[PDB]
RNA sequence: AGGACCGAACCGACUAAUGUUGAAAAAUUAGCGGAUGACUUGUGGCUGGGGGUGAAAGGCCAAUCAAACCGGGAGAUAGCU
RNA sequence: ACACAGGUGGUCAGGUAGAGAAUACCAAGGCGCUUGAGAGAACUCGGGUGAAGGAACUAGGCAAAAUGGUGCCGUAACUUC
RNA sequence: AAUUCCUUGUCGGGUAAGUUCCGACCUGCACGAAUGGCGUAAUGAUGGCCAGGCUGUCUCCACCCGAGACUCAGUGAAAU
RNA sequence: CGAUGUCGGCUCAUCACAUCCUGGGGCUGAAGUAGGUCCCAAGGGUAUGGCUGUUCGCCAUUUAAAGUGGUACGCGAGCUGGGUUUAGAACGUCGUGAGACAGUUCGGUCCCUAUCUGCCGUGGGCGCUGGAGAACUGAGGGGGGCUGCUCCUAGUACGAGAGGACCGGAGUGGACGCAUCACUGGUGUUCGGGUUGUCAUGCCAAUGGCACUGCCCGGUAGCUAAAUGCGGAAGAGAUAAGUGCUGAAAGCAUCUAAGCACGAAACUUGCCCCGAGAUGAGUUCUCCCUGACCCUUUAAGGGUCCUGAAGGAACGUUGAAGACGACGACGUUGAUAGGCCGGGUGUGUAAGCGCAGCGAUGCGUUGAGCUAACCGGUACUAAUGAACCGUGAGGCUUAACCU
């Protein structure tokens, strides 16, 4: 099963249309340390909702 | 369910003995022969047991003129209304599906004294 | 199909899951913490808090049943030594799961899994 | 006929004295609400919309908070819908109750079915299957042909392939009614009816018996 | 459920042991014979002297099955055999005068009163 | 004792399945036959193209054989595309 | 042609079972075979089980399923014995 | 008949049913005696038929265990 | 012919009517059942086996019936390779011979990850003229439409008799589909137990690993069929063949030219499902922000500050929802998931101890121990305070009303 004629650029763009990315809607900030880290994820450091665990 | 178990209550039978399995059971059940009813008797071995509730069961197996039959008993059913022990058997499994390839002098099993 | 089951394959047979988790298992029990990925941490969590709860009563029995489950004479000590009446007093929830981001390799989710009672 | 919405709970039996036991899906339907009546003149037909159950305070949106205050109705967990004919009149906060099946001996049971996912063209169509043996190739569950060849030379519309299986709306009519209770809120229909326990299943009268 | 090319024990005493099926009455697509379910069957292993000879091809009912029946309260009764009894092509009755072995209530018709009288147990 | 038997190494490839822009320009798995003899194998040598060899299939002769490969006649000829 | 599921001659031969270099588990010793993680649709491949019938499927018992070892009683037609 | 077009030649056996199989009839299109004929103990990864057991081959499929297929991260072709 | 792959078989169907059954009717040398012929009608259904590679065909037994043909003698980028049709070999025949035989016999590589149309299903974007959350009207489209047997009517009508009714009801079943796991069973390599070989835990005991889940015995939930509930309609409108009423042209007659009525599983509704992108973009109940500034291009204009609502989106716990998307529930004002308590189910008297027996072993503690997906509860843990998107009263013309 192979093609039969060349495609075009146009329909090569409109497949590749929904093949694009979403960045990051918004981040989150601990109250004490002042950083940005994922949501219900942890900082570089060892924060979460304050705490330190590492 | 909370519900499911309220309603299937109501119709449980409270007069159920305790049998475990391989015991020789006798069970009357019910039979209407036209306009009348009357009693029926089988008497077996009790090769299986199935603990639900209300959808108990519990199956009987006997040789009967010289052809095996099994029987299954719904527990909590009208139309069984005695159901005794005769002899209680000692084994150590709860279904005894092995009394089905054997007959004869090779299927007996021992009682269980207590 | 998968309607009301319970378990996850994790690309393993059952051979490779069970010894993967007993290792997973000691592992952390002999540390403390540990990191792996998520679905790995959520599964030990079914594993380990039984084990800990039946280490939460004293006896030969029992320290025979997790010799049998976890092969370590070293960790089924600790774990009925200083596990049970750490956690004698909790119902359950003997785990505590930290989202720690992705990984390089493979971009895998990954997961700090530990005892609450640690620090 | 005046249909309510009920909350199935799971299948059971029951036995009678004759040494009959009977299947039965147990409904669980609640005082249903009435939210709003339409009428000929503004919507263009006689219909009444009703909900069951409660919902969090804290969840249930603001136009629907409006929408139930409008009626002094409680927030449910739905709204559903029921066509009316002659003689037939209600107000806007009525309950109805399970009450109004005293009479009713077959009733129409309308709900989603269970959901099978992305089914093969045997389990979806009740297909059959090739030999498994004697040299067949990687064709042992496959549909086979669709069609002809060069007339038409292309794929009727409607045909039987695989597919979505479940996660439908399923109606199963003349369903044999056994018990009312009005004092535990239940329902007792012999038979199956379609969905899993805890969905909403809509029970109306039958409409031909 | 007896279908075509099974084999049955015979219940009667008309000479046969072994027969096999070959039809299902009832309709088209038939596959599934139960108690009382006319059926057609041809004979393998018959004794020397007896009312049938091997090869005859004739009717027979079923009043023992492995499968088993079912009562409506759910309770069924199955067996450790299939078993048929033989009948004739036209007036469709038996022909030996002894059933062996026991049968089943749900048997007992307008049609088959001569098999439960002859029954020495009917369940 | 046996061109004896069952069955491993070893040799071979009868059936099925996988694969067939393959792990592989003939293989993999489950089975299979011979397996002390007309057996197999290592090393070395000899037999060559109208010729060699061939328990004989038009089979093999360096993945190519109803006449091997390289160079030359040669830009053979082609009423053919 | 590849860090290729292929081919390549000689020697050493451990233990428990076991007739044995077959097979299972292991010691000395050597490896996890250079992309992983996740959920657990149709469908493909390697498999396991199965209510009743048991070749009715099929060109065809193809495939699959099944007995399968030691000791002992005993074993037909036919025969170049 | 490994040979017979007419042919599924006719009879018998096996099967409830047998253009396949076996034993006979001879009307051998077009067997035949060392480009050998008849039979034949043992043997065949040989051709055909029947039987016992055996089973998802099927009646009619159902579930489960793993590798692919599905998503994410990286490398990244092809026939046309 | 710088390749359109071929007979038969399996799966998969679709269309047609010169119809096999069901439906209605006319004639009959149609007393009745059972029949023969013809017209209308395609809504549904239309068999299993032995032989052969075979379609075809013969036979056995059913069926209400076992239709005729087209679709590249339908369908090999769906399967098969039995035959036909390559290279091997043989028989019969011909040819002095290499060889030939739609004469026969044994054996003999069927590749393709789907680019486009099509189809089965699931989504993103935008629009429907302010936005958002819900319930619907249903233009239109799709699914199904089959029937046997027994009894009553009635051994009545009919027939000198065997024989045996039309119409109309009741019941039970076969094939088909939808739904479900309560019951009957399968699976259940995540539960329990028996047992062989071997290794290991310093050793006995007790366990773990491997040998298809090592080989087996049962089995929770879930999924299932062989299991159990349901359906095929009743009824209405307009009709074909057909039967008619009144009634002239044609003083009669005449179903028709005016007019009226009956009439089939054919058609539209009626039963179920999808469904306003139905751009002709629909209807209804609700909710939401009623702040100021300047600039040329004076307008459906551009920009600044403040404001960020209803609601949605994102992350997380997740689901009897699901390929990824999507949908549903929950998120500290909470039972969403995991864990835990109790119960239930399943497996089957756990380990240890003591006693009896030289011993294997049995007995009491003990229906004990273990118990996955089940139920009723429990915040013990993980679902965070936030942030983001989405705005700030909604164009022109005309008709009615209020100012
Ligand atoms: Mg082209
Ligand atoms: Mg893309
Ligand atoms: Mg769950
Ligand atoms: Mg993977
Ligand atoms: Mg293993
Ligand atoms: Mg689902
Ligand atoms: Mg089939
Ligand atoms: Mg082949
Ligand atoms: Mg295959
Ligand atoms: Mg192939
Ligand atoms: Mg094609
Ligand atoms: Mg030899
Ligand atoms: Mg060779
Ligand atoms: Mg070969
Ligand atoms: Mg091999
Ligand atoms: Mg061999
Ligand atoms: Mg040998
Ligand atoms: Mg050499
Ligand atoms: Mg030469
Ligand atoms: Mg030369
Ligand atoms: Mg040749
Ligand atoms: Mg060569
Ligand atoms: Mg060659
Ligand atoms: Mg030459
Ligand atoms: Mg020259
Ligand atoms: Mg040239
Ligand atoms: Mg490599
Ligand atoms: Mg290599
Ligand atoms: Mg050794
Ligand atoms: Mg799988
Ligand atoms: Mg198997
Ligand atoms: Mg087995
Ligand atoms: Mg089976
Ligand atoms: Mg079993
Ligand atoms: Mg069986
Ligand atoms: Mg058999
Ligand atoms: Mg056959
Ligand atoms: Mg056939
Ligand atoms: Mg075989
Ligand atoms: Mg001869
Ligand atoms: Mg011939
Ligand atoms: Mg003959
Ligand atoms: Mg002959
Ligand atoms: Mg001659
Ligand atoms: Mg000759
Ligand atoms: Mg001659
Ligand atoms: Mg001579
Ligand atoms: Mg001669
Ligand atoms: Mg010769
Ligand atoms: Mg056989
Ligand atoms: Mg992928
Ligand atoms: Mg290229
Ligand atoms: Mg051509
Ligand atoms: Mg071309
Ligand atoms: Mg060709
Ligand atoms: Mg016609
Ligand atoms: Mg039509
Ligand atoms: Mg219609
Ligand atoms: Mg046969
Ligand atoms: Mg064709
Ligand atoms: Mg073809
Ligand atoms: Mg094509
Ligand atoms: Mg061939
Ligand atoms: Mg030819
Ligand atoms: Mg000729
Ligand atoms: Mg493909
Ligand atoms: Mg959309
Ligand atoms: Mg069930
Ligand atoms: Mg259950
Ligand atoms: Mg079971
Ligand atoms: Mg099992
Ligand atoms: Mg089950
Ligand atoms: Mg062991
Ligand atoms: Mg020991
Ligand atoms: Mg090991
Ligand atoms: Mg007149
Ligand atoms: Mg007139
Ligand atoms: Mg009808
Ligand atoms: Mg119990
Ligand atoms: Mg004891
Ligand atoms: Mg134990
Ligand atoms: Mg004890
Ligand atoms: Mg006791
Ligand atoms: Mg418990």
């Amino acid at each position: 099963a192979v093609q039969q004629n060349k495609p075009t650029r146009s329909k090569r763009g409109m497949r590749r249309s929904h093949d694009a990315l979403t960045a990051v809607t918004s981040l989150s900030v601990d109250k004490t340390s002042g950083e940005k880290h994922l949501r219900h994820h942890i900082t570089a450091d060892g924060y979460y909702r304050g705490r330190k665990v590492i | 369910s909370n519900i499911i178990k309220q309603l299937e209550q109501e119709q449980m039978k409270q007069d159920v003995p305790s049998f475990r399995p391989g015991d020789t059971v006798e069970v009357k059940v019910w039979v209407v022969e036209g306009s009348k009813k009357r009693l029926q008797a089988f008497e077996g071995v009790v090769i299986a047991i199935r603990n639900r509730g209300l959808h108990s069961a519990f199956t009987v197996r006997k040789i009967s003129n010289g052809e095996g039959v099994e029987r299954v008993f719904q527990t909590h059913s009208p139309v069984v209304d005695s159901i005794s022990v005769k002899r209680r058997g000692a084994v150590r499994k709860a279904k005894l599906y092995y009394l089905r390839e054997r007959t004869g002098k090779a299927a007996r099993i021992k009682e269980r004294l207590n | 199909m998968r309607h009301r089951k319970s378990g996850r394959q994790l690309n393993r047979n059952s051979s490779h899951r069970q010894a993967m988790f007993r290792n997973m298992a000691g592992s952390l029990v002999r540390h403390e913490i540990i990191k792996t990925t998520l679905p790995k941490a959520k599964e030990l969590r079914r594993v380990v808090e039984p084990l800990i709860t039946l280490a939460k009563t004293d006896s030969v029995a029992n320290r025979r049943l997790a010799f049998a489950r976890t092969r370590d004479n070293e960790i089924v000590a600790k774990l009925f030594n200083e596990l049970g009446p750490r956690f004698a007093s909790r119902a359950g929830g003997y785990t505590r799961i930290l989202k720690c981001g992705f990984r390089a390799g493979d971009n895998a989710p990954m997961a700090y899994i530990e005892l609450v009672d640690r620090s | 006929m005046i249909g309510l919405v009920g909350k199935k709970v799971g299948m059971t039996r029951i036995f009678t004295e004759d040494g009959v036991s009977i299947p039965v899906t147990v409904i669980e339907v609640e005082a249903n609400r009435v939210t709003q009546v339409k009428d000929l003149a503004n919507d263009g037909y006689r219909a009444i919309q009703v909900t069951t159950g409660a919902k969090k305070a804290n969840r249930v949106t603001k136009p629907e908070a409006g929408h139930f205050a409008k009626a002094g109705v409680e927030a449910g967990r739905g709204l559903w819908e029921f066509r009316l004919a002659e003689g037939e009149e209600f107000t806007v906060g009525q309950s109805i109750s399970v009450e109004l099946f005293a009479d009713v001996k077959k009733v129409d049971v309308t709900g989603t079915s269970k959901g099978k996912g992305f089914a093969g063209t045997v389990k979806r169509w009740n297909f059959r299957t090739q030999d498994a043996t004697h040299g067949n190739s990687l064709s042992h569950r496959v549909p086979g042909s669709i069609g002809q060849n060069q007339t038409p030379g292309k794929v009727f519309k409607g045909k039987k392939m695989a597919g979505q299986m479940g996660n439908e709306r399923v109606t199963v009519q003349s369903l044999d009614v056994v018990r009312v209770d009005a004092e535990r809120n239940l329902l007792l229909v012999k038979g199956a009816v379609p969905g899993a326990t805890g969905s909403d299943l809509i029970v109306k009268p039958a409409v031909k018996a | 459920m007896i279908q075509e090319q099974t084999m049955l024990n015979v219940a009667d005493n008309s000479g046969a042991r072994r027969v096999m099926c070959i039809k299902v009455l009832g309709g088209s697509h038939r596959r599934y014979a139960g108690v009382g379910d006319i059926i057609k069957i041809t004979i393998k292993e018959a004794i020397p002297r007896g009312k049938v000879k091997k090869g005859d091809v004739l009717k027979a009912v079923v009043v023992r099955t492995k499968k088993g029946v079912r009562r409506p309260d759910g309770s069924v009764i199955r067996f450790d055999g299939n078993a048929c009894v033989l009948l004739n092509n036209n007036s469709e009755q038996p022909i030996g005068t002894r059933i062996f072995g026991p049968v089943t209530r749900e048997l007992r018709s307008e049609k088959f009163m001569k098999i439960i009288s002859l029954a020495p147990e009917v369940l």
